[PDB]
């Protein structure tokens, strides 16, 4: 019906985070996602910029 | 409750709830049994009267 | 602590009649991995032991 | 079937066939109990009879 893309930076270790039932620094007080999320998480290395 | 957050407890909770309600299910089961065998009684009962 | 023990000889401090705050541990996040086993990180602090 | 992989279909696919059968074997558990009382009503109007 529709897409929402969402975006951001993060540190590699912190991408963890990001999956629905999760906490931490960027699920606690950043981006949060719902217990019955559904989409997909896309990220990748940008150390290149 | 008091101690997982809401996604780690409801895999609790969904067993709790599995075996709690087929605890239920067997208890009415055996009251229909229970219930036909004592109206067969009380049709003897009353044919007796 | 300045220097580790060997993981061969791991040693057990016992912590005991004391009031903790396991956020100060939690969200500090100089940490990186934080698996919670049976309780969650977050109802971590409203639980005593 | 139209939305989720094979193998993340198939723990979805199977928590709805243990609801669906569980479902069943209720409405059969009924259905002999309720046979059982129309087989003595009809017994007892063929003695009536």
């Amino acid at each position: 019906t529709n897409v929402y893309a969402d975006s951001f930076v993060i540190r590699g270790d912190e991408v963890r985070q990001i999956a629905p039932g999760q906490t931490g620094t960027i699920a606690d007080y950043n981006y949060k996602l719902p217990d019955d999320f559904t989409g997909c998480v896309i990220a990748w290395n940008s150390n290149n910029l | 409750l008091s101690r997982l957050d809401k996604v780690e407890a409801e895999v609790q909770i969904d067993r709790l709830i599995t075996g709690r309600l087929q605890s239920l299910q067997t208890y009415v089961t055996q009251q229909l049994i229970r219930a036909a065998e004592i109206r067969a009684s009380a049709n003897l009962a009353a044919i007796k009267m | 602590a300045t220097r580790f023990a060997s993981v061969y000889a791991w040693n057990r401090k016992r912590i005991s009649n004391c009031v903790a705050d396991y956020s100060v541990l939690y969200n500090s996040a100089s940490f990186s991995t934080f698996k919670c086993y049976g309780v969650s990180p977050t109802k971590l602090n409203d639980l005593c032991f």
